[PDB]
């Protein structure tokens, strides 16, 4: 139909979308297919790219001691979000109560990243593992303590 | 001696609450009293009383017949009541009659006594009290309190 | 003090100025200067007392009597006094402002306000007095040496080079040639019709010489008039001949090592009588003395614990 | 734009004849030919630029203003005015207020005609404008004004009664009382004691007391009366039993007083740090979903994000202005900050704001610049009086002087050290000669080194591809509003007056109070720059030096501006022939018209490059580097104050 | 309200909510006191009242938890550190009759 | 701690793209165990399950290590390292040491101790084989802080417009000429400058001058491509090719292919594309050139098709960062889906 360009317009995600699969799936038919779908689109004027559209300096905030944990909270939660979990849930929570349980009280200031999609991660996983995810959010509870008052609703709607 | 905690015990941190609980109680009772009145389940059956317009309760502590100095005397009444149901004699002497501040004081801290319960805490007292949270002179308070405001 | 033949005098940043010997450097006495630093130092021309040019006030001590502050206070000149003179004689005080104003002071009688002004555009540097003690020569912050007749109240501006501060200026004491210095690093010469009787007055100009790379700062002459003498900021002082204007001697006080940030600049010189020493400052505390001819350091007066911008030196009798 | 040349060469050709009776008729003749044609044009390529248009609608109305005293052009602009579509003057309303006074009879029928149409369809756009042009002093505004909000006020009477009263408590918030009387007071000490004048010190305090005659209006105003209304009226009574007897035993008693609130005031106003709405303005705190929109959102192609509620709370800065950090929750949701000043007429800043506009417009059109990214970090100004006004705030910033302090402190250098340095060497570091200064000046630059910007903007950065553009943008940003800087003619830029973006890396001014060389001619401290291009920010850009990304950005701005300086003229002119802002160029010694004249002789001097030498028409290249030798000669730089920070 | 007027307000506050149940005593309000600061507070206290009861009131929100030495903390001169303050040092330089 | 470590430090005996990246896998994870940190050692765990969780916490893994070991031990690391770009380019190994190299400068801990400039030449050079130029100008700048020379100005100019960014490259050349007044061999510098007809002279002259060079031949063959002359750049081909080397005639023949491409001489093109090696994108994509003016669509579509294979590394090492610099392999991409395009035409 020579839909050329317009598609970078009307759903303009697309660059980022496409771009993602040449650094990621494993195979020599869809990374091959990736590009002939890129150069069909044809290819973009950075300029029209910067019209249509952390990690490091997360050390350059802090001193070391709270810099590692802070990292490990950020690539574990960028697993706890649905595809990924599928096998690996598990595993993330287990590294998570085990932060928790070593920082003391300092392991407040993570409850806001975690808590929303945690809770969310329960509602939405199978039964297979749920009990241990209640095991494990009891287990955040008792270090975390009264701070956590902000998501009793969530947790008590959980339960019930 | 009085202390707003046991040993153990950490004080409240709970938003609505003020952080100088065990003073509020021991000095400024009612206006806590009526506070944490309205923080209860109790208030289901008197509807239209939020904490705004207890903030604008009219009259003082001093003026009996006006709706402030109405609840004081009342908790007066009240709190004397019940440490002279429950202390032994030679003990409600030494405190609640020998003087005025410490007589105040304690009066206040049955008040205390009652409230930081609700929240976890025990306060402790040098001369030991029996406990009188459940002491039915309380629910008298309740009502009382329930209609005059 | 007032004894030796020879008076040195020299100060700058730190508030003192101390009185040398040209033999020997055994610093014979020094005084406080509080409240400011010392823009320029002169002595009176019969060796009775020296001026102290600073920041809102000249101060003049006395250098026959042994230890006194200052004899003499005049204030009112609402910022930096940048020069003085003398009348040959010894009754006035010639000035120069920072406020743009080039004053005259009476000596003998005490009075607080100046005798005449003369009011030019931009902030006055150098006022150097022509030796018939009938002309003033002022220059300032725009280019421009107003020629200033002390008799008749003439004002004849002269522009050099357009804008650059010059930044001082002295005329020897033959009235043959005047010189005046830049902020370019450029020493522009001046051929004087000698205006005695007549009022001719008029400046021919003679060359351009490539001084120096950076700010020229002072300029001087010595009584011999043979010698141009050329401070500067590259830390040197490279004395001029009359007849070619070449370079006949370089002075300089550099590192001799790639590595030395600015040990500072060499400030102001001061002839001998004779015009075989030349003094020098520096805004590294040394107050020098060389040697004309080669270029030999034969003296060093070294007693400052900050900087030197000023001398005062005399040979007279 | 061939036909308005064409009436400027015989307007300006004609002048060079005439001035250096029937000359003018004769004149009055040849250019109607083409005034007309001109006007006709420009309303056409108006209605066919219907998103791009206030280079074209600029030029409308520099014929207009100027030539619409003939009624021929009346003719053409009344057919025009009634066919344009009336979103295009939204654009445009500041120069049409600006002239809402005009003595010209026939003009200014026209501009109220328009200005009621505007009113009409977009309110919203108007109301802040004409609130600031109601409350004016002069007559022909305030009448012609308060003229237009009652023609006004029935299509939207809910809207304005609204909108006057928010601004109305907004200046009451911008400044306090008390801050009132320490200000007065401050100034009233200086009359009294420096200059010894008594009748001015009158006429400094009594307005005050005039002001505290209408008794306490809010909570705060109370307390302030309750705590110190006595003894001010007390010192009233006694400084007027001065005015019946005339002794000065009448005085002292009253200056104990007004001294004795002075210092309990000047006591507390250091910790009133954060204004609780309620003690201040209660109006605002009850104010619930206002239909008047958020100050300085209104788009005519969006719709209205409406004043949902006014925060319950203000952040004060603390600086010489104590200005507000007032906040609203538009009824998108999102909170809204705005930063609410006391003591400043921000109607420079509104304009000025209306020149960058301008500005990053051209750059944007010619597309070698706009490929660049040469784009002014312009923020939202709306003035609520002359006193007064809001400013929107900017996210991801830091001023410079933030920036380097923090790293100072990080790295554990001493944040003063340069001018310690020069203070170590010569203590009395003011009172030098210029020469003596550039010695000192020269060694504390030649101890330290100026890498903390540009170390910190790649500390700061997280990847070198992200450091690269951060840099690049810094530079190409810096030097735009170096020359855009030179031409406004911007004085003060020195380190808490211009700040970084944390993100794009780009360079924003802020404070435009003092412009058109206001600080050039200063009696004390005289500004001798065009532009800061100090050491500091000079090594933050690539590691060559200016003549690079630098110097070649300049060419491309000055060849912008020097091209379209008639568009600069007609934005520029509007607050110069607008006498309500010029009072700042009449301080200038220790008359208005010639001054304001002054200033626009001066700009059209700097886009001829008959700017250093009259007689000479420097060319491009030529001018921007003697402006660079001026910011970056050292005699210049250290003259500045020393809190300029010159050093950095 | 910025911390002093903060600090100096709730001495004045608490003052007047004891002033209710006790009109007639010298409130001598200690507001982030030292160690030598409390020593003369209390001993001077003693030498007015001589015989008769003396309140003390130890509010301690802003120092940390008082320790199982018995020991309650206060501060140095310059709020740097907090000092501890021993409870056998308190009752020796208040009196007997006390509360 | 560290005994366990110590396999996988200088285990550097690797030939491969598949060998390189399972010493840089082994490397990331075993850092993960020993480091000192609670809440890295709990990632281990996770981090073989899922090895971009080893991938993201590498920078941060290496520091927590790094932090730790003994000076021996450090200088035993740095050298497999020196070693691990050294020896054999892998765009993700180079890119997984660069990106801990540059997260390194940012660190408290100071710089990588290599090879005693801390390693700023070495680097500097690996940025600009990977097309990491942003990176690679950082590095080449470093330089300049400690004394310039002409060498370091040359590529600095380069270097400059490889970035797209030219009045920063002019700026260089005018600190050239205040400070190097004389020194000015400005042959590739005109090259480099995107002044195309002077580096023409320049090469001209000094072809004249020196003996037929096969890099002053190379030069002033880029010139003319640079400029678009085909007809004068199929001599500078014709003339030259026994005198010169194999290796150079790697590097030669793509400018040659495309030159006889130009102006409709096949029999030629078909000669010069075979000397480019088929490995690269370039041979693969010449290869099926050739093959649709042949017609043998077949044979093409493989062609175009491996090249995209070979490009897919190409394109995963550039964009990593950011898409301007990705924007290269962009245009190849867009040839080849539109090299497709041509067989359906
Ligand atoms: N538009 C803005 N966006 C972000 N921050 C701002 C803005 N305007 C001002 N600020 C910040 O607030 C501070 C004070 O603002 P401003 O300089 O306008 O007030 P001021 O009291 O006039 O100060 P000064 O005494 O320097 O004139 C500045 O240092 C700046 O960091
Ligand atoms: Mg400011
Ligand atoms: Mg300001």
């Amino acid at each position: 139909t020579g839909y050329v360009v317009e598609p970078y317009r009307k759903y303009p995600t697309l660059l980022e979308v496409l771009l993602n699969f040449l650094k990621t799936e494993q195979n020599q038919g869809t990374r091959r297919e990736a590009i002939r779908v890129l150069g069909l689109l044809g290819a973009l004027d950075p300029y029209k790219h910067k019209v249509n559209i952390e990690m490091l300096v997360n050390m350059g905030n802090l001193p070391l001691d709270e810099f590692y944990p802070a990292v490990s909270m950020v690539a574990l939660m960028r697993i706890f979000r649905d595809q990924s979990l599928s096998h690996h849930h598990t595993m993330v929570v287990q590294a998570i109560t085990f932060i928790f349980k070593s920082l003391g009280l300092k392991c407040v200031q993570f409850l806001p990243q975690v808590m929303p999609t945690f809770l969310n991660v329960i509602r939405v996983c199978d039964g297979a593992i749920r009990e241990f995810l209640f095991q494990q959010l009891g287990m955040l509870v008792s270090f975390v303590k009264s701070h956590i008052r902000p998501y009793m609703d969530e947790i008590v709607t959980l339960m019930r | 001696q009085l202390a707003a905690c046991e040993a153990t015990e950490l004080l409240p941190m709970i938003p609505d609450l003020p952080a100088d609980l065990f003073t509020s109680c021991l000095t400024t009772p009612i206006k806590i009293a009526l506070r944490w009145f309205c923080m209860q389940k109790c208030v289901s059956l008197v509807p239209g009383v939020t904490l705004d317009l207890i903030e604008k309760i009219p009259g003082r502590l001093n003026d009996r017949r006006t709706p402030l100095g109405e609840l004081n005397w009342i908790f007066t009444a009240i709190t004397d009541t019940i440490a002279w149901n429950v202390l032994p004699r030679d003990l409600f002497q030494k405190l609640f009659r020998q003087d005025l501040l410490v007589a105040s004081l304690f009066r206040n801290f049955l008040l205390a006594e009652r409230i930081m319960r609700s929240y976890n805490c025990t306060p402790v007292s040098s001369p030991r009290l029996p406990p009188t949270y459940m002491h039915a002179m309380w629910q008298a308070w309740d009502l009382a309190v329930d209609i005059c405001l | 003090v007032g004894s030796d033949p020879v008076i040195l005098a020299t100060a700058g940043y730190d508030h003192t100025v101390r009185f040398w010997q040209a033999h020997s450097g055994i610093c014979t006495r020094t005084v406080q200067h509080q409240d400011s630093q010392v823009n320029a130092l002169e002595v009176t021309p019969d060796r009775s007392m020296i001026a102290a040019a600073g920041y809102q006030h000249i101060r003049m001590y006395d250098l026959n009597s042994n230890n006194p502050n200052p004899i003499i206070s005049y204030d009112g000149v609402n910022k930096n006094i940048a020069s003085v003179g003398f009348h040959e004689d010894g009754r006035w005080m010639y000035t120069g402002g920072e406020d743009c104003t080039a004053r005259i002071w009476d000596l003998r009688s005490r009075n607080l306000q100046c005798q005449r002004i003369f009011q030019v555009n931009a902030p006055i540097n150098c006022v150097c007095l022509h030796p018939n003690q009938a002309e003033l020569i002022v220059g300032d912050q725009s280019g421009a040496i107003h020629i200033w007749d002390l008799k008749t109240d003439h004002n004849e501006q002269l522009i050099p080079e357009p804008e650059v501060s010059i930044t001082s200026a002295h005329i020897d004491p033959d009235a043959s040639y005047m010189a005046a210095v830049n902020s370019t690093g450029n020493c522009y010469v001046w051929n004087l019709t000698g205006g005695i009787g007549d009022e001719v007055t008029q400046l021919i100009p003679k060359t351009k010489i490539p001084a120096h790379t950076r700010y020229a700062l002072q300029c001087r002459f010595s009584p011999d008039s043979t010698l141009l003498a050329t401070c500067s900021a590259d830390q040197t002082c490279k004395i001029w001949r009359t007849s070619n204007f070449s370079l006949m001697t370089e002075l300089s006080i550099k590192s001799g090592n790639p590595g030395e940030s600015s040990r500072g600049w060499m400030w102001g010189c001061a002839f001998s009588g004779d015009s075989q020493y030349i003094v020098t400052a520096s805004s590294d505390n040394l107050a020098r003395l060389w040697c004309v001819e080669t270029g030999e350091i034969k003296r060093e007066y070294g007693g400052h614990q900050k900087a030197v911008v000023c001398l005062a030196f005399n040979d007279s009798v | 734009v061939m036909n308005f040349e064409a009436v400027l060469h015989y307007k300006h050709q004609n002048q060079a004849r005439d001035e250096k009776k029937k000359v003018t008729e004769d004149l009055s003749k040849t250019l109607l030919m083409y005034t007309v044609p001109a006007v006709q044009g420009f309303f056409r390529s108006i209605s066919l630029s219907r998103g791009n248009n206030l280079q074209d609608t600029l030029r409308v109305l520099t014929l207009w203003f100027d030539y619409g005293h003939w009624p021929d052009v009346n003719e053409a602009l009344v057919e025009g005015v009634k066919a344009i579509q009336i979103d295009t003057w939204l654009q445009v309303i500041p120069q049409l207020i600006a002239r809402i006074d005009t003595p010209r009879p026939l003009v200014g029928r026209l501009i109220h005609q328009l200005l009621t149409d505007i009113g009409r369809y977009h309110p919203q756009a108007l109301i802040y404008p004409l609130t600031v042009a109601s409350k004016s002093t002069t007559t022909a505004r305030h009448n012609a004004a308060n003229k237009i909000l009652k023609n006004m006020c029935e299509h939207s009477n809910t809207l304005v009664q609204q909108a006057m009263m928010v601004s109305e408590e907004l200046i009451r918030v911008a400044i306090l009382w008390h801050e009132m009387w320490h200000e007065g007071l401050e100034e009233a000490s200086r009359l009294y004691f420096g200059e010894r004048n008594v009748k001015g010190m009158f006429e400094v305090l009594e307005p005050l007391h005039a002001m505290m005659e209408r008794g306490p209006q809010t909570l705060k105003e109370t307390s302030f009366n309750q705590a110190y209304g006595r003894d001010l009226m007390e010192a009233q009574e006694w400084c007027r039993k001065y005015m019946k007897s005339g002794n000065v035993k009448d005085l002292t008693q009253a200056w104990d007083l007004y001294y004795h609130v002075f210092r309990r005031i000047s006591k507390q106003l250091p910790q009133l740090t954060s204004l609780e709405l309620q003690y201040v303005s209660p109006k605002l705190l009850m104010c619930r979903d206002l239909e008047l929109a958020v100050p300085g959102t209104y788009d005519p192609n969006q719709p209205i994000i409406r004043i949902q509620s006014i925060a319950p709370s203000l952040q004060v800065i603390t600086s010489k202005q104590r200005p507000r950090k007032l906040t609203l929750m538009g009824s998108n949701g999102h909170e809204f900050v705005f930063l609410l000043k006391g003591h400043e007429d921000l109607r420079q800043d509104e304009r000025v704001m209306q020149l960058f506009g301008l500005v990053n417009t051209l750059l944007a059109n010619d597309p070698t610049s706009l490929r660049k990214n040469l784009s002014i970090q312009r923020y939202a100004v709306i003035p609520l009086s002359t006193n007064s006004g809001l400013i929107g705030w900017v996210p991801h910033c830091d001023t410079l002087h933030a920036l380097i302090r923090d790293y100072r402190e990080k790295k554990k250098i001493l944040l003063n050290i340069e001018h310690r340095i020069m203070l170590r060497m010569a203590p009395d570091y003011d009172h030098l000669t210029l020469m003596q200064k550039v010695e000192v000046f020269e060694h504390a630059v030649n101890n330290t080194a100026g890498d903390d910007l540009a170390k910190l903007l790649w500390l700061k950065s997280p990847s070198s591809e992200v450091w690269f553009d951060r840099r690049t943008n810094y530079t190409r940003s810096l030097a735009v509003m170096s020359m855009v800087g030179y031409i406004l003619g911007l004085g003060d830029r020195h380190p808490s007056n211009l700040m970084l973006d944390r993100l794009s890396g780009k360079i924003l001014h802020i404070d435009f109070g003092d412009c058109f060389e206001v600080a050039m001619t200063r009696e004390k401290f005289p500004e001798k720059i065009p532009f800061r291009l100090t050491r500091m920010l000079t090594n933050a850009m690539e590691v060559t030096g200016l003549d690079g990304n630098y110097r070649i950005t300049c060419h491309t701005v000055m060849e912008v501006l020097r091209e379209h300086k008639d568009s600069v003229m007609a934005v520029l002119e509007a607050f110069v022939y607008d006498p309500l802002l010029n009072w700042r160029l009449m301080d200038t010694n220790t008359a208005l018209n010639k001054k304001a004249i002054q200033i626009i002789n001066r700009v059209r001097d700097k886009l001829t490059g008959r700017d250093f030498s009259h007689d000479d028409t420097l060319d491009v290249p030529t001018q921007v580097e003697l402006l660079i030798k001026q910011a970056t000669s050292h005699e210049n730089l250290c003259q500045c104050y020393i809190g300029w920070c010159p050093f950095w | 309200m910025g911390p002093q007027k903060a600090l100096e307000t709730i001495g004045a506050n608490l003052q007047k909510q004891y002033e209710n149940w006790q009109p007639r005593a010298r409130y001598k309000q200690s507001l982030d006191p030292t160690v030598d600061e409390v020593k003369k507070l209390c001993t001077s206290l003693r030498r007015n009242a001589k015989e008769e009861r003396v309140l003390f009131h130890y509010n301690g929100h802003g120092v940390p938890r008082p320790t199982v030495n018995g020991e309650v903390w206060v501060f140095n001169k310059n709020y740097t550190q907090y000092i501890p303050l021993s409870i056998y040092d308190l009752q020796t330089w208040m009196g007997s009759p006390s509360i | 701690s560290t005994i366990n470590l110590q396999k996988a430090w200088g285990a550097a005996r690797r030939v491969s793209k598949d060998d390189w990246l399972e010493w840089l896998r082994r490397l990331s994870l075993e850092l993960l165990k020993d480091s000192s940190s609670p809440s890295l050692r709990s990632c281990w765990a996770l981090a073989q399950a899922y090895n971009p969780m080893a991938r993201d916490l590498f920078n941060a893994a290496f520091v927590s290590c790094w932090s730790e070991l003994n000076e021996d031990q450090q200088d035993e690391l740095i050298r497999s390292i020196e070693l691990a770009l050294t020896s054999q380019d892998i765009a993700e190994v180079t890119q997984t040491l660069l990106n801990l190299a540059e997260f390194m400068e940012h660190s408290d801990k100071g710089p990588l101790p290599l090879r005693d400039d801390n390693g700023i030449v070495l680097l500097g050079e690996r940025a600009a084989k990977c097309r990491a130029y942003a990176k690679a100008l950082h590095y080449k700048e470093l330089e300049f802080q400690k004394g310039p020379t002409p060498a370091i100005l040359e590529s600095l100019i380069s270097i400059n417009n490889k970035l797209q960014q030219p009045e920063a490259a002019a700026g260089v050349l005018e600190y050239a000429m205040k400070h190097f007044g004389e020194l000015e061999i400005q042959a590739t510098w005109y090259e480099k400058l995107h002044e195309w007809e002077d580096a023409l002279v320049a090469y001209d002259k000094k072809m004249d001058t020196n003996k037929d060079d096969p890099e002053l031949m190379l030069g002033r063959m880029r010139c003319l491509e640079a400029l678009g002359e085909w007809g004068q750049l199929h001599q500078q081909c014709c003339e030259k090719w026994t005198l010169v080397n194999d290796e150079t005639q790697a590097k030669m023949a793509r400018m040659a292919a495309a030159a006889a491409w130009g102006l409709g001489q096949w029999d030629s093109m078909e000669e010069y594309t075979c000397m480019i090696p088929r490995d690269t994108h370039d041979g693969a994509f010449y290869r099926a050139v050739l093959a649709l003016h042949q017609d043998l669509f077949s044979l093409a579509q493989q062609c175009i098709d491996k090249a995209r294979d070979l490009l897919d590394a190409e394109l995963t090492a550039m964009a990593g960062e950011s898409y301007s610099r990705a924007y290269g392999a962009m245009v190849s991409c867009h040839m080849l889906s539109e090299l497709e395009e041509v067989i359906q035409y």
